[PDB]
RNA sequence: CCCCAUGAAAAGGGAGUCUGGAACGAUCCCGGGAGACCGUACCUAGAACCGACACUGGUGCCCGGGUGAGAAGCCCAAG
RNA sequence: GGUGCAGAUCCCGGCGGUAGUAACAGCGAAGGGGGGUGAGAAUCCCCCUCGCCGGAAGGGCAAGGGUUUCCCGGCAACGUUCGUCAGCCGGGAGUUAGCGUCCUAAGGUAGGGCCUAAUAGGUACCUACCGAAAGGGAAAGGGGUUAACAUUCCCCUGCCU
RNA sequence: AGCAAACUAAGUACCGUGAGGGAAAGCUGAAAAGAACCCCGGAAGGGGGAGUGCAAAGAGCCUGAAACCGGGUGGUUAUAC
RNA sequence: AAGCCUCCCGGUGGAUGGCUCGGCUCGGGCACCGAAGAAGGGCGCGGCAAGCAGCGAAAUGCUCGGGUGAGGCGCAAGCAGCCGUUGACCCCGAGGUCCCCUAAUGGGAUAUCCUGCCGGGUUUCCGGCUCCCGGUUUAUAACUGGGUGGGAACCCCCCGAACGGAAACAUCUUAGUAGGGGGAGGAAAAGAAAUCAAUUGAGAUCCCCUGAGUAGGGGCGACCGAAAGGGGGACAGCCCAAACUAAACCUGCCGAUGAUAAGUCGGUGGGGAUGUGGUGUUACGACCUCUAGCCUGAGGUUGACCUCGGCUUUCCUAACCUAUCUAGCCGAACUCCCCUGGAACGGGGGGCCAUAGAGGGUGAAAGCCCCGUAGGCUAAAGAUAGGUGGAAAGUGGCUA
């Protein structure tokens, strides 16, 4: 999942959690430490980036 | 705010024995709580935390739950069992 | 302007940055392929043949299956010197010694870029 | 008992006395709540420190019986 | 034209001979038998016995080293021999404190000022602060549990602010 | 040699309590095609045999001298430099 | 029996020979960063991640445009997986984030770490806290608003060495160099003569070549050592104090206007007669004032005077246009025949472009196989330069 533009279209209240679910399915994705022998290792580049851009995207609205 | 959930052979007898956690987090190098941090993401109350500091760069807290939450169930709700 | 020593020189092609990598792979077309389209060289891309020209397997035609983008070579297919186990490994040769036949009109985006080098209408 | 040597100072505590204040009110007990951050493994040296080394050199510190004044020597306890 | 080399107790790299020689003694330790593992055993492991130390080769504690701790698998070197073994190599794990931080001596510093041409210079004066893991300094122990650390985790008794 | 530096990190490892001093080290062929496979050993890019490839001096990989040492070729020795 | 010598073969070392993404010199361009947090270090950061490099908890890259155009996921080939045609990766520009120490400045440091006080919203958290300049409020309380360090060499200015040389050595010299301290910038310094020289001349300074080891200094010892003039380069020259005008003055904020600029306007606060602003600073004089005389387009006044014109100086940069820089792009001619060769980029034959035969690559020594080359072309968005714009002040000339 790649979300790059609805981001800048609806609330800034809404993120918040969206970014906390996200946060919190990293942790899920964080279990590799112990080898979790999760199959998708680009999920954490692919949770990483993306959970900058929502981090980012809330200068463009001035926060 | 946390980071990973730990799963040496030494955590796992603690999540069943004194059903505590193994958590690590930023090194802050500042806290009043860890605790705070907990519930509002698993909705748990807390007994006690303690302090570490890994020689390995890291920063580890020994969290132990009230008997009304058995840390067995988040930590197979999160997904190592 | 730019200087002649060679050994300046060599540091472009050893150290090829992304966006010029085109360079390593244009290679010549046929007649027919310019009687229609009116251009000479182009840089390969995928989904397409080509025909040799030098090497030991000269004279063979093919299909654009493999290349080399930072450094600059390609691969075909039904070209293969077999290793000890028995698998085959696919043969390289150089854009430097090849004919393109024909080219993939799926694109749109390839498709302009030949569109701009002034061929006549279509 | 000795001194032509007279043998450290703060913070921190506790108490005493006098002034002002409000009437509620504890240095009592009873129930409740909390108490940053960081040190914390191992080795202390005839192999873990230094002396270029797995070095008879130095750097430490402290602590069973009998025989025997004995921490002397001997042997044997713990190890 | 950096220009022709045998040296300069030249420099650097390689390898000679003395050569399998010295040494692997000397400071009061010492092993033996049987079994096991593994290719390979004086050297590693199991059993028994035996000798030595025993105000130290024992026990617990620093500054320092920084993983030297533990588990699992290994031996080309690394070990003064060998080596299945190790502080060695390779794969993983591991220190929790309501029961140092505070203050201060030797002193020191930083500033204000007294000089120095200037200063990263000295500074008698004043002010602020640093200065002890053996100085002083509130308060807990006991038992019990992991291979690995514990007055810290489990239980009881507490205790101090 | 070229500035120390062309290399997996060079002011890096390191020697020094300290100001400081200060290294060594390039080349497989074009394509790893890195010897599948069979025998020895436990193993070692180790042996042997096969195979790739113009060529294998095939990982310690261009070419490969001497000091050296070993096998052999040719002379040649225990009354003697 | 040792061997001995030489030679063939092998291993042991790697010089030779060859190759080079490296340095080295030159010339030419370019040439400050910093409290909005530097340079310099310390830490972290990827699926499996050690160093470098990059990156800053928004950690192998976040966003937006611009170019680019089919693969990308560094050094660096593995397992596994993903991004990419809804335009990737890359490159350009604009942003966003941007930990800790660090001149480090809330306070403290033998801790790259701990720790307060206010104000803000408030969950995370965010702003401010040595020495000064000018303001608020009491005349000591806090509060409004802006000099520190680094940078390869270079530059300026103070302090200031011995070694040696004199075949000794003490004066002298080596020498204001080595070095110390302060302080800048991209250049610095200096810069308008109390200059020279000499037959009445030249005309800021600086550097280059000469003048010239000349002048001149010193146990007259080693040695040191000009100027003037000439010849070259670019050659630019304006403000202050005074005489004399005398509040006609400068400046903070807010609001309006003004393109947001400057300026003007209304209110505001400050500074100022112990002097702001106006003209003006030069030598056989200059300048100012007064007197007298002659001398501007409109108006007025009494040949004469005055007010409003153009002009000089200064300040302000905007939207637009032009050019230049950051980017990619166009860009000729054979892979024709025979032979050798693993490969033709070789040998022979054959044909051609050239304003492009610098150069590099591709299985070798290729103008015509590929790039590039001579020549020409590219902009959203920025940056630089010029024009196009606006405003303020000071305003006759000559003569005695």
């Amino acid at each position: 999942p790649l979300e790059v533009d609805e981001l800048r279209k609806m609330d800034l209240k809404q993120l918040k959690e969206r970014l906390n679910e996200l946060e919190m399915q990293l942790l899920k994705l964080r279990v590799e430490s112990r080898m979790g022998t999760l199959k998708n290792t680009a999920s954490i580049k692919n949770t990483r980036k993306d959970i900058a851009r929502i981090l980012t995207v809330i200068g463009e609205k001035s926060k | 705010i946390i980071k990973e959930f730990l799963a040496t052979e030494k955590a796992v007898k603690l999540i069943e024995s004194q059903n505590t956690l193994t958590i690590i987090v930023n090194r802050n190098t500042t806290k009043k709580d860890i605790k705070n941090e907990v519930e509002k993401l698993f909705s748990v109350k807390v007994e006690k935390i303690n302090t570490l500091i890994t020689p390995k760069g890291e920063k580890k807290a020994y969290v132990k739950l009230k008997q009304e939450y058995k840390a067995s169930d988040v930590a197979h709700k999160l997904g190592m069992l | 302007m730019i200087s002649s020593k060679p050994s300046k020189q060599r540091k472009l092609v050893y150290n090829l940055p992304n966006h010029l990598r085109y360079k390593l792979l244009t290679a010549r077309l046929s007649e027919d392929l310019e009687k229609q389209y009116g251009i000479k060289r182009i840089s390969i891309r995928k989904g397409d043949s080509v025909k040799l020209m030098r090497g030991s397997q000269v004279g063979y035609e093919g299909k654009v299956v493999e290349v080399d983008r930072k450094r600059g070579r390609v691969a075909i297919e039904g070209l293969t010197k077999k290793k000890a186990d028995g698998t085959p490994v696919y043969v390289w040769v150089h854009a430097s010694k090849v004919i393109i036949t024909k080219l993939d009109t799926g694109d749109k985006e390839r498709m302009d870029a030949i569109e701009r080098k002034r061929k006549m209408r279509e």
